[PDB]
């Protein structure tokens, strides 16, 4: 009858400068990696000599009520939105905080459904959905930093 | 109710108890028990049984008068008129006869609201006409609410609420007040969500409402408490229209949700046992209840139809029904399984079902249904009306986004329906003109914020699944590519995507369906371009097969290959047949740089990922014989798949991910199954995964190839 | 008339060794389940026999409209294990004409239902009850089916 | 401003809640006029606060040390009371300072633990307070004594008017309404169906009592009960509106529906959840609802709706736990969730599943969850609970006095508990008690012979078989043998198992049994007791050599029923021509019967269908007689077994393969004529269905 719960931490940041938008927590935090492929290409040209058809899409989700008070007001009155996750992991044998986990995305795009008009007064909770976006150059999306040097 | 003994007294009692209910177009059947003080019970089928009656069966008397033509003539002319009005009301409502004599019944479902059918132009024309009565004003208020003009909707509702008491109408005052409250709630949530996240979403601070309107709406109804609206207002309404009590509080979407939860539990329990159900199944009740609810909330001009709670209800009911249909498609019987109910409706998805799925679903839930059920096997009907609906969506989008006019309020409501419709139109056989219009609307005028260059390719390809590619669609995609080429002059454009594909895949898709597609306009664009402006070099080289022979020679003199992206793309287009040692040297250089930055990373200890692992493709090059160099082996230990492919002898199978096999081609899986070094472990891991999971692709791969 | 499609069924109970017709007739829900199962209860034998099979086998029933009777109920107010007979009508899909009636009879039946609804809100009667088909060691039992439509 | 100005308000709007033993955390939003949110994990979030933060100051003071002493002695006592009350309900800190939380749940009601004997001691005791009378009435109501509970409720509601506490009056009135409803439904179901289910007419309530309760509450409505309460009770106790009608379970059920949809979508998508998952919320809410409804003596716990809610919650939790153990590796799992902390099922969960489920639901769970892999902890309390159940059953059904009302409310819990005891480990003496209770004194009406044997094997699955259980089974079997002496004592069963399976279960584990009692019984058997010799004929392997020799005389020689019975024990090893002749005679009679049926348009399905084993014998060369081929067209299984090349495979029902013994399935994959067709139906069934047995058959033997 005793249940142990954990937390996380989320940090947005727009590119070309260091404007910081962040959430204190990520309750839902539904990280969803998926892979799906279908039949493709005509098959002509004899050898295909290539098997790298890949469709990797990454979806995120955050929960908060903190939209930052410094520039939200100034804009109130398309340069990427790169995110940096941060969390902690512990060694099961010792149950001590020894590792810090950093997850980084260099390019994201906010895609929220503007149809959350509910019927009763809710607990705010403006859930925000994000999608990993990639250019055509190289690398991008998944980068993970691992602590626990000792 | 203890003095009901005469036939004419019976008719007078029923008229006195039903007469107030001629103002509404339609009423829910199962709520008639509230009117008669819980005396009877109207089953969703249409029959009746006795529940709390200890005297004369007046409903039974009316029912037996209905089937007796002679007794219908034994009444006064006034009584004949009352009986005729009762008959028309009972036929429109849907009740047919008694339960103890009920044979085969065929209940009818029909929706007449113009808001449901998505006829926006006719609705605008009706709105611009001059009003006649107060009910007309109610209709125009509803239509204005659905059109995204929430500013004037409040004004019209205020006018009718001010003029309501003059005509001594009761229903209009109650309904207008409720609609006022919902429209206020929606305006407040819209502006709050705007200021919250639309600044990041749309890129600007959109203010479509003036501040004084917000001040007034805040002032008028600061202390509005909705639960007291029924109780605090005069008694004649409290005694006549007791059926309309539930519209005030929120329980009107709680009772139905709980009943659907119970029925879903029952259906799920019956699915896992193999039981055979006679009579009215537990899934027909869901369909009937949903259709009655839709008729009530759409015929009578209510604004509770644009909310999240009702969408959840429709989503769950439809998902349960489709699950039941898929289960009933495939099962085992000994002898008498087909004997009981020796036919099936097959869940023929009609026009109303398609509208329901389009309006109240998102992409994620449709994807969940695709994963679980097999929608392709389900039959489709009236392919003509659905074509009209889709063409109407396309024309609305083209009209809205072609001119400078954009209504953000309408944009919040229309785009989800447009996306759902264009996604789900994959399974329905389309015409020629409709296909052309839909393709044009998708390709040109659909906003790039809600649909990047990635998902457009998915949606077009899925619309080509059940159809062909006639000349018109090829020409219009060529027009899209030419517009892209004219656009490919910006010095910063990058063509970002969330799928990994770009304009080259559109051309590849065309060339798959029709090969002899020497392009015409792109050839002129390539010819007129010189060596100074080299931003278009990438876009042109990605799209090499769509060019002329003179254009081929010009690009042969143009362009260059120095880094590994050019090599990989030339492999993607089939230009490169083999490798001279120069490309091998380049690959070796990249691998060497990988080792040095790898030892640096190991010194600091990050790991990484980097996603598009070109070294997995390099291991594929090595295994599949196309590259037979021996220096490749010096880089063992980079990735798990790299060791799995390059040196299977010294590779531990703990580090094998079962999800790699999703991305394996026919020939590659055949080659890997043809080997003997790593085969047995591959079968063992695939069997372990198939045994305890529900991925059909895993079973298919295990069966077809390795066995 | 758009899309509903319905049907009907019938249920008749009986008291064995007597002509007492005391039960319901309609079977609104009328779920009917078959289940054959086996386990490792024969996990080991002396081998070289011939077989036993077994298959356990058991069939369930449940009906609900109530109003059993008032005469036979009265005389019972002051353990043959009972028998049941089903009567259902099937139509030819090509012509949609009433031509076939199905006769289904179970010689033994064990009434055993959870004797506690205890639902918070009073219902409109319909005390759904379930049945279990008992089987003896003699022969036959289970089901006897007769098919009409000798046209 | 001043700290005293903060703490006085909290006492003012919290202190009246001391009459209740518990309040659920999410209900505290009502007592503060919707000003804050109090999450199910015990944290604090502000919603409508615009003035001073009277909420945050209390936790600030609780964390601080020196500020505690700066108040007056009376205010220090007030802070102590507030601290104690808050700690009892699990409100720990606020969101900003929230760290790691370990919520504590502890049910202390004697009703949950099923200690009826302690209830019996408590009831025979003179009460000293109104709360004691309320507890005694609830204890009687749970004990089945539904008649005196009404009288004690009437007394407590009559004596509670002259006291400044309306909480007892309100709760007692709710309980009275509930017991009246239960009595009405019980008598209706009795007079309707118990004359047939129980075999007789049972009238636990006199007509005067029913007439009096009807007269008293013919004109009572539950929705307006709160509005009739005085204004002070309207104001202070707003936390108790949601209990007046049945809308409370509606509001919990809709939230469970939303959570279930979210969890199912999560499972289908294959994503991960950080922070608080959607199942921990369901578990916490379920436990809060349980302890709310139990500690405060609310009678709503014995109704169908509560059972449905707890059933659905537990089913969702177990399904999520099963899916968690079989998730794919991907490339993120090990770093975040390594050394998987599986969902342990403790004593509370076992009691919940036992009490609130029926057999069908547990079977449905077993068909879609490998419940044997799930760990089972805290086994001593499980043993104590099971032993108490067995002793209560023995006491109830050994004496002449059985409480029928309590019988209806208790037999399901004992049934489910003894079923679920399969997955847990038992002590030897406790095993003896449980087996004795299951075999001897459990009623036959609700539990048949075949069901008894299946339950005995289920309980045997996890624990070995010592000598005490063998002696117990031997005693019951001797009792059954001696009871089978009347001329009309036929036996019935639902799975067709009977006493032969009891003999087989004895023989499977221990091999050299003698059973002196049965030898004594059979030695004195003279003659003219046909069913008595037939009963222990199938019991031959458990008999002595001298007893066997005695029984071989006047033996039921060769009848088809007797042939099958004798070959199921090993008396016949190889066929003789007489056996083939009898098989042919049975087949010819069956063929004439089939001709008659076809003339009458009749089709039959029997559980005593010998029509199928004949083809099995023919295919495995048991019988070399070659006149079987003329009976083609009688049954599909015969045609499939005897003529593999002539049978039309369209009639092949794929449910047949489940019943085949493993050596047939080895032999079924040897002939060419039955390999090309069975493979395809196997693939189709494994592709279109989720039955794992079909996959096993396709995988291990055919492939």
């Amino acid at each position: 009858k005793t249940v142990i719960q954990d937390t996380a931490d989320v940090y947005f940041k727009r590119k070309s400068d260091g404007k910081l938008v962040f959430t204190a927590e990520a309750q839902t935090a539904s990280f969803s990696q998926a892979i799906s492929e279908e039949k493709l290409r005509g098959g002509i040209g004899n050898k295909p000599l290539y098997i790298l058809k890949s469709e990797k899409e990454i979806n995120l989700t955050v929960k908060n009520a903190f939209f930052d008070l410094e520039w939200l007001a100034m804009t109130q009155g398309s340069e990427r939105y790169e995110v940096e996750y941060r969390t902690i992991a512990y060694n099961p044998d010792t149950e001590e905080v020894y590792s810090d986990i950093y997850i980084q995305f260099p390019n994201v795009s906010p895609s929220g459904e503007f149809e959350m008009s509910l019927e009763n007064g809710n607990a705010l909770a403006p859930e925000i959905k994000f999608e990993a976006l990639a250019d055509t150059d190289t690398d991008e999306m998944a980068v993970v930093i691992e602590a626990s040097r000792d | 109710n203890k003095f009901i003994t005469k036939d004419d007294e019976v008719i007078d009692y029923i008229y006195g108890k039903i007469s107030p209910l001629f103002a509404l177009q339609y009423i829910r059947k199962i709520d008639l028990k509230h009117v008669f003080e819980y005396d009877y019970h109207f089953e969703v089928n249409g029959t009746v049984v006795r529940h709390k009656n200890k005297g004369f069966g007046y409903m039974e008397r009316f029912f037996e008068l209905k089937e007796s033509c002679d007794e219908r003539s034994k009444l006064s002319k006034k009584q004949y008129e009352r009986f005729n009005a009762l008959f028309n009301f009972f036929e429109k409502n849907g009740v047919i006869c008694m339960a103890k004599d009920a044979g085969t019944l065929n209940t009818s479902i029909e929706i007449n609201s113009l808001a449901y059918h998505g006829k926006y132009d006719v609705m605008k024309k009706f709105i611009e006409e001059q009003s006649v009565s107060i009910e007309d004003d109610y209709k125009k208020a509803f239509f204005l609410a659905c059109l995204g003009r929430w500013e004037e909707s409040y004004d019209l509702y205020s006018n009718i609420i001010l003029n309501s008491i003059d005509e001594s109408n009761g229903c209009v005052y109650y309904l207008s007040q409720i609609n006022r409250y919902r429209i206020y709630q929606s305006i407040t949530q819209a502006v709050t969500q705007f200021n919250g996240l639309g600044l990041l979403t749309f890129g600007r601070h959109y203010k479509p409402f003036t501040d004084e309107f917000l001040a007034r709406i805040e002032r008028e109804m600061t202390n509005f408490n909705i639960d007291d609206l029924f109780n605090g207002m005069p008694f004649e309404f409290q005694k006549k229209y007791k059926i309309l009590e539930f519209l005030s509080d929120n329980q009107f979407l709680y009772d139905d949700t709980v009943k659907l939860f119970e029925l879903t539990n029952k259906v799920r329990s019956e699915m896992s046992e193999g039981s055979y159900s006679f009579g009215m199944s537990s899934d027909i009740v869901v369909l009937l209840r949903l259709y009655d609810n839709l008729r009530f909330l759409y015929e009578n001009c209510l604004w509770s139809v644009s909310f999240h709670e009702f969408h959840q209800y429709i989503r769950n009911s439809m998902s349960l029904l489709i699950e039941k249909a898929e289960y009933e498609r495939t099962r085992d019987i000994d002898e008498l399984g087909f004997s009981f109910f020796g036919k099936k409706s097959g869940f023929f998805m009609e026009y109303y079902d398609f509208v329901n799925i389009s309006r109240h679903f998102k992409i994620d839930d449709i994807k969940n249904l695709e994963r679980s059920c097999s929608i392709d096997k389900i039959r489709f009907g009236e392919q003509e009306k659905i074509e009209e609906y889709l063409v109407g969506i396309a024309e609305e989008i083209t009209k809205q986004f072609s001119a400078n006019g954009m209504n953000v309020v309408f944009y919040t409501q229309f785009i989800s329906e447009a996306k759902a419709a264009l996604y789900f139109a994959k399974y329905v056989k389309l015409s020629e003109e409709g296909l052309g219009k839909i393709v044009k609307a998708l390709l040109f005028y659909f906003p790039e914020r809600d649909l990047d260059i990635g998902k457009r390719y998915v949606w077009l390809e899925r619309l080509t699944k059940c159809n062909e590619l006639p000349k018109s669609i090829i020409s219009i995609i060529d027009d899209f590519l030419v517009l892209q080429a004219e656009k490919h002059i910006d010095q910063n454009y990058s063509e970002v995507s969330s799928n990994g594909l770009y304009s080259r895949d559109y051309g590849a898709l065309i060339k798959h369906f029709e090969k002899n597609f020497i392009s015409k306009r792109l050839s002129e664009i390539t010819l007129c371009l010189t060596q100074d402006k080299q931003k278009q070099i990438d876009f042109l080289f990605k799209l090499l097969p769509l060019l002329s022979t003179n254009a081929k020679s010009h690009l042969l003199s143009f362009k260059s290959v120095e880094n590994i992206n050019d090599l990989m793309n030339g492999i993607r287009i089939g230009l490169i047949d083999e490798f001279t040692p120069e490309h091998e040297e380049l690959i070796i250089e990249y691998l060497e740089t990988r080792k040095v930055n790898y030892i640096v990373e190991k010194e600091k200890g990050i790991q990484t990922f980097s996603s598009n692992d070109y070294m997995s493709t390099f291991g594929i090059w090595y295994f599949l014989e196309e590259i037979n160099n021996s220096k490749m082996e010096e880089f063992i230990g980079m990735d798990d798949q790299y060791d799995f492919f390059v040196d299977p002898e010294n590779f531990d199978y703990k580090k094998f991910i079962p999800s790699w096999l999703k991305n394996y081609n026919d020939k590659l899986l055949g080659k890997i199954a043809g080997n003997k070094h790593m085969k047995h472990h591959v079968i063992e891991v695939l069997k372990e995964r198939v045994k305890n999971s529900n991925d059909k692709r895993y079973l298919e791969i295990l069966m077809n190839y390795f066995i």
